[PDB]
């Protein structure tokens, strides 16, 4: 899975990477 | 304490994307 | 506007309110 | 401000949905 992938990430590219995960892991 | 701690690790030395999905 | 609310939320709390945030504007 | 300064304010003291705007 996608989840062990390793991100180093500040600011306004860490919330996108949130927002985003938060957006796939959902039915 | 718990996001803003993880949001710093994430920035300064890195993170799984499995750390910040247990934010969702 | 809807931008002055004050807010006080942590974790999972503050993370949702991000999101609607940048899904709104 | 580091997203994770903000995240603090937020979350021990209050903030505007403005201040969490900037980052999106």
């Amino acid at each position: 899975s996608w989840m062990e992938e390793v991100i180093k990430l500040c600011g306004r590219e860490l919330v996108r990477a949130q927002i985003a995960i938060c957006g796939m892991s959902t039915w | 304490q718990l996001y803003s701690a993880l949001a710093n690790k994430c920035c300064h030395v890195g993170c799984t994307k499995r750390s910040l999905a247990r934010f969702c």
